[PDB]
């Protein structure tokens, strides 16, 4: 009855998507114009109910909008795991190089 | 990482304490990680960050002159770790940077001149003492001092 | 006419949250034309109580007096937060920033070190309906979350851990995994906690405020390995209101 | 090459934990004690049969006389020490005894890795350990570190076995 | 704890000055041969 | 120190020593049923 | 005689059993506070932090060690290199929680092992000897003074300083060597070869003179009751010694003199020991081995593994092991 | 399969030519070989667990 | 295997173009890489920020585009961020900014290409080496 | 069975300890005149 | 491997059986000196 | 157990060195 | 700990046999004479 939740999480969308409620901010880096400006406040407004919610955002620019738009297809939310939020790891999950 | 929008205050590490900013034994707030060792350090490009308590978090948040990024960044890659061939960084780093910290030369050229020294007191201070009473050479076959004391047991 | 760093490093006092004179008494008015906010609030423990599991257990446990091995590194300081007026005329303080927790080591009688995380994070505490200024009669009364002690990149002795590490007992290679799989899978806790801030002293001038606090929450329960403790900290606090 | 066989006995057996290299450090750190010590103890209780400061010359193979006080050195190391020689051929024969016999018992020591009978582990230090995340000694640091021996330095110590170990399963600390 | 630390620092002290004058109670003299 | 003169010297002869050894050794198979139980 | 003299007469006296002296003055209560500490702690004293991670560590035989795990653990890293008596801890809990005995044990055994090689030469100069067999005990002192004090100078805790127990040394070594490569370094190689030729040198001697002792016995006994304590005769012919050891290699390749000899045989051990003694304190300011990764390069650029390759792969391993909880940067500068 | 050589070893699956297309991670931030992303399972045939 | 002319050429600019440096190109990068970049840049990592490295797969997918002579050679003139939102030429070093970095003051728009070109080739030959990190040392 | 485990130490010493008290007194008799 | 070294041992106890309690006491550095001896322990060819 | 048998094996090298020492065979000069 | 249960009485025979074996021998030597 006991499950590492970490593993189990890889299972889902966030084990193949960039989760947008659990997924460290470095992770932004895969694809082009998200780092480290729209990164930034994609995790300062967590969490969001649906994939669509993040274009919502207040500030974006039009063409800011865009980029976002051409990026949905990369993108996923699942339900807020404690063990990936806390501690600020969404900003330094220990890993470099 | 403050600036990818982290709370450095507040900011949990895997041990417990702080990622970023802890205590020191006494109270002031100090750096984490291990250079937690290193609280006593004092420089310029650090100071006008620190207040009453220790490292003030509000200035910390707000007080960030580029040019201490530049610093602070200058110094941490010129760390006085090298190899004797001059390979800087540590142990395990491949063969690029040609730097080696002159502090770590003038360290360790004049540790082993200040031990050799000293055995050359110890050397050059028994042997005056020996000198001035007489038996530098060895002992004398006709009055050994030991022969003429008595036994231990 | 105040002290530098120099005139406080290693004397302990950077670990002490101010304090103010018996002559600070007074109260300061709350208008609700206007939005508050506490630009600092410091807390600074005094007395760890730790509760202690019984075995008939038909007599309720108590709280026992226990002696402290991490030196001056408990008090939370630099917090800050909106103070909100409500309908009711009560005054609601959210956290948001600042150092808001200290891992804090505890040894009781026999030996038994009990480890914990002194913390408000996530505080929200409110007054009772209508005050229209802050006295000494008044206090707070709010909830906070209590994180795990360690956090998931955090590794055992033996190299096991939630997200990173092994996961089985390596060094029993053909053991059976059922009576250790407490100690292979690590959770992640979160419980809660109360706190309640008694102000003693205001200074309707300044809106520094000071007084006692008492909190009640869970000890490390080390990712699951075992039950945690209940603990009551004790203390006295610090706090300055600005207008927004 | 002989550096990288010191390490690899370390990740891999474990040797420095093998009681029988514990008696072989013994022979060869002990009979480095009394290569310097005997030494010093003969230089400094020599007899003045010269007239010159440097008493190198103050000795002729052919003499019959011994060239140092054997009294004199067992009265200063019963005084400093607690105990003393007394006897030259016994203190020579220890001077062989010592080092011979620790290197036999590494060589011992080694004959049993062979066949990967090591001293690699406690089997009470690991049962408790496994069931207590909360015990840790120096000795569970070590093997932490023989694990990331093992697994760092194999796919290019052992190319035959085209080991390919990717990034995800190598064991690492935290940021390291 | 205080009153150990004035115990150790006054036990400290008394060594240190018996291993001062000791040093100054004539100790080249201390010798088998030539004590002047 | 001149030595003592109230030293004795001990002795134990071939027959003593097979008495004992039998009393111990019967003392021993009777309550060796009793130490392990 | 009045009383400071007489006493003065005692503690110099070269009658006693166990020689006093003004250095034994201070060697005496240093050694044996070190010493009951040191028992007591390697007993029962309870888990100390040693990385000041709030993560403590078991040392002592009552809290599940044996002789070969069993260790006292040096103090905490927020300690640094902070002075930490027994009058700074708020309580005795909490100064072995945050490893007190380690600062106790090491400082007065330091002091006292230092006036341990100050009282070789007095009592060398009571008896009419020579002085400098205490040079010689300089080499194993500055030893011990590398890595229990001159090491955590340069890195700045005392945390990282050698510690006391069997299976805690070796763990001091394997991180020394991911740290700094000292086994590529020069001055652990020299003694090396201090330590290799002074256990062959040592059998060397003790073989040749052993195998030319003169008879004076029978075979139903043994052969040390040839020599008797004090005799003025030599009891091994020297030079039946030279002409075999100088037909095994040549003749000029062998020493005949005896004082020419024995100071060689005090004159490897200790010089080779005193570099690496050096290796360790000059490696404390981080001035480490020969690093030759990636040293060889093809014509087109693709790095041509070498043996100090392979090395560096082995000193990765021990790297991203070591305290694993103790880092959140990606560097390790000490 | 662990070589006679090492006390402990990973868990990693390669294919018919030896790629490596499973793992049990160490780190997991960065995972990409997981059981679960793959969807390995395990299948028995004969003695106890036979199919 | 050689320093073959065919390992010599890199992307020119994003339109296809593409340049053939020579043994003496591509040996004067290197040597002028260790001398103003290597201190951050050993191996194609970032000591100062390991999350971006010198890939020609990370450099691709920046904004503006890195992958070529004229994008870097730009870089080393007006850096920005990943996405180009920020001139960062205040804190890394560039032509711009030679006043606070003094080993850009003495770089010709020749020794530009040559560094360049360095960073572009190096992949070539050491692969995942290249921006790896110490897992592949 | 489930017996002691101290007994079979008990046992051990008990036979050994005063054995060897005998046996020294013996030897050192014989080797007397 | 331990019974390697009682072969040499006992081996060496029966070909040095004159000198297993000492070297002769009446020895001269003229058996052991160089050029002297044409072959080495031969006084047949001094 | 463990902890008495390492002490008490300890205790007994403790006590041969006194033995050793102040009980030794008297150096004798003949 | 779960330490071996012959652990014990193979460590109280490693000391005891062979130190009898040396006491047996001194005592009758220092009674000879
Ligand atoms: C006759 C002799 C009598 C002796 C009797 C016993 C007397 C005590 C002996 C002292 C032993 C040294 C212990 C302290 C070691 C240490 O922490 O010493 C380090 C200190 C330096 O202190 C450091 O000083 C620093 C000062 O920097 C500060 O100030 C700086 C000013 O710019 C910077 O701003 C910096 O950032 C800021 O932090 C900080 O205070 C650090 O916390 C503090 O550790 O050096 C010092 O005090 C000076 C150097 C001390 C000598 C070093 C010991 C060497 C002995 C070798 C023995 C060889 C034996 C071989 C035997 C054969
Ligand atoms: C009995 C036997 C007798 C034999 C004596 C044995 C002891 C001496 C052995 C002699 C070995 C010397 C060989 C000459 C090679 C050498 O040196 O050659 C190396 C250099 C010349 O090489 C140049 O060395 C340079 C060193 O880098 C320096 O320059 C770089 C850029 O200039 C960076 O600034 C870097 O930080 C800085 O270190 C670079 O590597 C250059 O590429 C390279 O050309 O000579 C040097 O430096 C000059 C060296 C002068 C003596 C240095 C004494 C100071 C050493 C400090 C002592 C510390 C204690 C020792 C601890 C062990
Ligand atoms: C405190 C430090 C210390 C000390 C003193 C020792 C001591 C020893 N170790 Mg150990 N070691 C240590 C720490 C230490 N160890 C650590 C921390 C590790 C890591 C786990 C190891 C790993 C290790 C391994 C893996 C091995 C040892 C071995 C040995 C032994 C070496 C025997 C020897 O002389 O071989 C030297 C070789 C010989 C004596 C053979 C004879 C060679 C001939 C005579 C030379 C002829 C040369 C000729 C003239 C031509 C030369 C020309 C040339 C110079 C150009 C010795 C007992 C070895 C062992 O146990 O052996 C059984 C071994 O295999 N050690
Ligand atoms: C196969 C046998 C062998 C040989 C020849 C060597 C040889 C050497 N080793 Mg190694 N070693 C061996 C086995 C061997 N080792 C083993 C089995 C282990 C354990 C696994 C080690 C572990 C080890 C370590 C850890 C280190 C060495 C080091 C050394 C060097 C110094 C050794 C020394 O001074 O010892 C003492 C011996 C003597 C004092 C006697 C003199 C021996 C010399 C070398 C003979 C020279 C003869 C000469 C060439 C003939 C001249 C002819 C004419 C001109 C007159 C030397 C190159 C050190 C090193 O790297 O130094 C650079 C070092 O740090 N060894
Ligand atoms: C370090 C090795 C060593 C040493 C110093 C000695 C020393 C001694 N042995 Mg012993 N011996 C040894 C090894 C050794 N033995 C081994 C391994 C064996 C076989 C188990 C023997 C068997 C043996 C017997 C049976 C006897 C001795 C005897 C002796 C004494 C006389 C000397 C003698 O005959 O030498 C022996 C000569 C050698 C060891 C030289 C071996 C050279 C071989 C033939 C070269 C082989 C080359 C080979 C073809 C290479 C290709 C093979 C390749 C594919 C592997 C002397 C005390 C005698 C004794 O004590 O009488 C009083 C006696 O009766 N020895
Ligand atoms: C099949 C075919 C062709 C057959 C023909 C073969 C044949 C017939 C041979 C002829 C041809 C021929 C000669 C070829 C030559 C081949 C060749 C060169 C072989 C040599 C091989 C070789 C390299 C060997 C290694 C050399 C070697 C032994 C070097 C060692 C050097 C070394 C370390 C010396 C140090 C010596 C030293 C300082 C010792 C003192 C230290 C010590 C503790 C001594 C103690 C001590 C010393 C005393 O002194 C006395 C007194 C006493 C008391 C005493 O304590
Ligand atoms: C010349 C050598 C003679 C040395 C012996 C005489 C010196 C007396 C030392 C004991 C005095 C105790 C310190 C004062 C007590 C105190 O502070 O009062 C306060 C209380 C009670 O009074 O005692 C304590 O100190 C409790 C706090 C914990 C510290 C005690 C641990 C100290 C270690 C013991 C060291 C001595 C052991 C060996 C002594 C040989
Ligand atoms: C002068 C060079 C100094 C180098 C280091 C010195 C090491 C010598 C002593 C070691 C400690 C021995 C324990 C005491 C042993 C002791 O009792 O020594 C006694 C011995 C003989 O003493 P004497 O009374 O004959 O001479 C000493 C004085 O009286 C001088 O007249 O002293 C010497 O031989 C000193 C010779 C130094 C002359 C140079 C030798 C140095 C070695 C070679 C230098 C090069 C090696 C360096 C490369 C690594
Ligand atoms: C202020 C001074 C502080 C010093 C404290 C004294 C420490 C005591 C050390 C030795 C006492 C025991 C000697 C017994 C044995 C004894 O009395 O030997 C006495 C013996 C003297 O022999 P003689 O030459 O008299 O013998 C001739 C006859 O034996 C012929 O058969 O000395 C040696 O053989 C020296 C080599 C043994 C050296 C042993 C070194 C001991 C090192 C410690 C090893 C154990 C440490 C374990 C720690 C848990
Ligand atoms: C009686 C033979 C025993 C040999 C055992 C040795 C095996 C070790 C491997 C070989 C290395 C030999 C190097 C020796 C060097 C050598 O060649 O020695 C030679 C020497 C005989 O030489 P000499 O008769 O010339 O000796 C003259 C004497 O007066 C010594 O100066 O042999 C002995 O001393 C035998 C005693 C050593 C025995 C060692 C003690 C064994 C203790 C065992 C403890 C057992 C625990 C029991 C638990 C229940
Ligand atoms: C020290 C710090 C340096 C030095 C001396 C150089 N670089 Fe640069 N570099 C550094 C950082 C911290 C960063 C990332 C900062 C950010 O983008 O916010 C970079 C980045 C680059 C890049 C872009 C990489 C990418 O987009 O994926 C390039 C192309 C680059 N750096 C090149 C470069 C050159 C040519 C240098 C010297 C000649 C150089 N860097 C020095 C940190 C540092
Ligand atoms: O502490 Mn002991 O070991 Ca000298 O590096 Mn840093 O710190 Mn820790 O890690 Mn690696
Ligand atoms: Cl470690
Ligand atoms: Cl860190
Ligand atoms: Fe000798």
């Amino acid at each position: 009855e006991l499950v590492n939740v970490v593993d189990e999480k890889l299972g889902t969308a966030y084990g193949e998507k960039i989760d947008l409620n659990n997924t460290n901010i470095a992770a932004f880096i895969q694809y082009r114009g998200l780092y480290p400006t729209l990164a930034k406040l994609i995790v300062k407004n967590a969490p969001y109910e649906s994939v669509e919610d993040v274009l919502n955002i207040p500030g974006l620019t039009e063409r800011q909008k865009q980029i976002l738009r051409e990026n949905l297809e990369h993108f996923t939310v699942t339900e807020v795991e404690t063990a990936l939020v806390e501690g600020g790891d969404r900003y330094n999950n220990g890993l470099y190089k | 990482d403050q600036k990818l929008g982290a709370n450095v205050g507040s900011a949990q590490g895997p041990t417990g304490l702080g990622k970023y900013l802890m205590r020191s034994p006494t109270g002031e707030i100090i750096f984490g990680g291990e250079t937690m060792r290193f609280w006593d350090f004092r420089g310029p490009w650090l100071e006008p960050l620190r207040g009453p308590n220790g490292l003030d978090l509000n200035k910390i948040k707000n007080d960030i002159q580029p040019w201490q990024e530049r610093r602070a960044a200058e110094y941490m890659t010129h760390a006085p770790l090298g190899s004797l061939n001059s390979v800087g960084g540590v142990a395990t780093e491949i063969n690029s940077v040609n730097f080696v910290s002159p502090r770590s030369w003038l360290a360790t050229s004049h540790f082993v001149l200040a031990f050799f020294f000293l055995v050359g007191h110890l050397w050059h201070a028994g042997r005056a003492r020996a000198a001035a009473a007489g038996f530098e050479k060895g002992i004398d076959r006709e009055s050994e001092p030991v022969l003429s004391m008595p036994s231990l047991d | 006419q105040t002290l530098t760093y120099d005139d406080i490093v290693g004397t302990g006092l950077a670990n002490k949250c101010p304090t103010l004179d018996d002559t600070a008494r007074g109260a300061y008015p709350i208008d609700s034309s206007q939005t508050y906010r506490i630009a600092r609030l410091c807390l600074q423990p005094t007395t760890f109580l730790v509760k202690e599991e019984p075995k008939n257990k038909r007599q309720e446990a108590e709280f026992v007096p226990t002696k402290l091995v991490t030196r001056e590194t408990t008090s939370l300081d630099q917090i800050q937060g909106e103070l909100k007026v409500n309908s009711d005329g009560s005054l609601t303080f959210v956290e948001e920033d600042g150092i808001d927790f200290q891992p804090v080591t505890v040894q009781m009688a026999g030996g038994e070190r009990i480890p914990l995380l002194f913390t408000v994070k996530n505080l929200v505490a409110s007054t009772q309906p209508n005050v229209t200024s802050i006295t000494t009669s008044t206090d707070f009364k709010g909830e906070f979350n209590v994180p795990s002690y360690r956090t998931a990149n955090f590794l055992d002795p033996k190299g096991r851990g939630l997200a990173s590490g092994y996961d089985s007992a390596i060094a029993l290679p053909q053991a059976k995994e059922e009576e250790l799989a407490r100690a292979n899978v690590k959770r992640f806790s979160l419980t809660k906690g109360q706190i309640s801030l008694n102000v003693a002293k205001v200074d309707g001038r300044t809106g520094e405020i000071a007084g006692t606090f008492e909190s009640e929450q869970l000890s490390d329960d080390d990712m699951g390995a075992h039950e945690p403790h209940e603990v009551k900290i004790q203390g006295v606090f610090y706090a300055s209101i600005e207008p927004a | 090459a002989i550096f990288r066989f010191l390490l690899f006995f370390q990740g891999f057996h474990n040797w420095t934990l093998n009681p029988f290299h514990m008696m072989g450090v013994a022979g060869v750190l002990g009979g480095a004690l009394l290569c310097a010590i005997h030494g010093a103890t003969v230089e400094n209780t020599l007899f003045q049969d010269g007239e010159g400061a440097s008493t190198f010359r103050a000795f002729n193979p052919t003499q019959a006389e011994e060239t140092y006080s054997m009294v004199t050195a067992n009265r200063f190391w019963s005084q400093i020490f607690g105990i003393a020689f007394s006897n030259k051929r016994w203190l020579h024969f220890f001077m062989l005894f010592v080092p011979v016999t620790g290197l036999w018992m590494s060589a011992i020591g080694v004959v049993g890795l062979a066949l990967n009978l090591r001293s690699y582990d406690f089997i009470s230090q690991e049962i408790r350990a496994a069931e207590d995340p909360e015990f840790e000694t120096f000795y569970t640091k070590n093997l932490l570190l023989n694990e990331g021996i093992r697994a760092w330095m194999a796919p290019q110590d052992q190319p035959h076995e085209n080991f390919v170990f990717p990034e995800e399963v190598l064991p690492r600390g935290n940021a390291l | 704890m205080e009153t150990l630390k004035i115990t150790v620092y006054i036990v400290v002290t008394f060594f240190v000055l018996l291993f001062v004058f000791g040093f100054l109670s004539g100790d080249p003299a201390r010798n088998p041969k030539r004590k002047d | 120190m001149e030595p003592n003169p109230n030293r004795q010297p001990v002795e134990l002869n071939r027959t003593s020593l097979y008495l004992g050894l039998l009393l111990i050794l019967v003392l021993a198979l009777l309550f060796s049923s009793y130490f392990f139980n | 005689a009045n009383l400071w003299e007489r006493f003065c007469n005692w503690v110099t006296s070269t009658d006693n059993r166990l020689y006093v002296g003004w250095f034994g003055v201070i060697m005496i209560p240093t050694l044996l506070a070190a010493t009951i500490c040191f028992v007591i702690a390697f007993i029962a004293a309870p888990p100390v932090d040693i990385d000041g991670i709030r993560e403590p560590v078991s040392g002592s035989l009552l809290y599940g060690n044996n002789i070969i795990t069993g260790a006292v653990v040096p103090s905490s890293n927020a300690i640094g290199l902070h002075f930490y008596p027994i009058w700074e801890a708020a309580s005795l809990d909490e100064w072995l929680y945050n490893g007190g005995p380690y600062q106790l044990i090491i400082f007065h055994f330091l002091l006292g092992a230092s006036c341990y090689m100050g009282r070789q030469w007095e009592l060398s100069y009571r008896l009419g000897m020579r002085p400098w067999i205490c040079v010689a005990y300089s080499a194993p002192l500055a030893s011990a003074f590398a890595v229990f004090l001159i090491y955590p100078i340069g890195q700045g805790s005392f945390s990282d300083g050698m510690p006391l127990g069997i299976s805690g040394t070796f763990n001091f070594m394997i991180v020394f060597q991911a740290e700094h490569n000292i086994l590529m370094h020069p001055f652990h190689q020299l003694g090396v070869a201090g330590v290799f030729g002074g256990a062959l040198f040592c059998a060397m001697h003790g073989s040749l003179v052993t195998s030319s002792l003169i008879r004076e016995t029978t075979e139903t006994e043994s052969a040390n009751y040839g020599y008797k304590f004090g005799q003025e005769e030599e009891t091994y012919n020297i030079v039946a010694a030279h002409g075999y050891f100088g037909r095994l290699i040549f003749q000029y390749a062998s020493f005949n003199n005896s004082r020419s000899l024995h100071f060689f045989l005090a004159a490897w051990p200790v010089v080779g020991v005193w570099f690496t003694a050096l290796g360790i304190s000059t490696m404390a300011f981080n001035l480490n081995g020969f690093n030759f990764n990636h040293s060889v390069i093809d014509a087109k650029g693709n790095v041509i593994n070498t043996w100090a390759d392979i090395i560096n792969r082995a000193n990765l391993g021990m790297e991203v092991m070591h305290e694993r909880n103790a880092h959140n940067f990606p560097l390790d500068l000490a | 399969r662990m070589p006679a050589f090492f006390e402990s070893f990973p868990v990693i699956l390669t294919d018919k030519n030896g790629v490596v297309k499973a793992d049990i991670p160490f780190r997991r931030a960065e995972s990409k070989y997981s059981f679960e992303q793959q969807g390995v399972t395990v299948s028995f045939y004969g003695g106890e667990l036979n199919g | 295997a050689e320093l073959t002319p065919e390992v010599l050429t890199v992307p020119l600019n994003s339109e296809g173009k593409t340049i053939t440096l020579t043994e003496k190109q591509y040996l004067e990068g290197k040597r002028l890489f260790q001398y103003a970049c290597a201190s951050c840049h050993v191996g194609g990592i970032t000591k100062t920020n390991p999350s971006l490295d010198l890939r020609t797969e990370t450099l691709a997918l920046a904004t503006p585009p890195r992958d070529n002579i004229e994008g870097l050679v730009d870089y080393m003139k007006n850096p920005t961020t990943y996405d180009g939102e920020q001139e960062i030429a205040e804190v890394h070093p560039s032509l711009r900014s030679a006043d606070i970095f003094p080993k850009m003051r003495n770089l010709t728009e020749k020794d530009l290409v040559a560094i360049a070109g360095h960073i572009l080739v190096e992949p070539k030959i050491l692969g995942d080496k290249w921006g790896g990190g110490k897992v592949y040392y | 069975m489930e017996v002691n485990q101290l007994g079979l130490i008990a046992t051990a010493l008990f036979v050994l300890v005063p054995s060897v008290f005998l046996i020294i007194l013996y030897v050192q008799t014989e080797s007397q005149q | 491997l331990l019974f390697f070294f009682g072969h040499i041992w006992h081996g060496a106890r029966t070909l040095f059986r004159d000198v297993f309690s000492g070297i002769d006491p009446e020895l001269s550095p003229e058996q052991v000196e160089w050029g002297f001896y044409q072959k080495v322990g031969d006084v047949t060819t001094r | 157990m463990e902890t008495i048998t390492y002490v008490f094996i300890f205790a007994c090298i403790i006590a041969l060195f006194f033995f050793a020492i102040f009980f030794r065979e008297p150096p004798r000069i003949t």
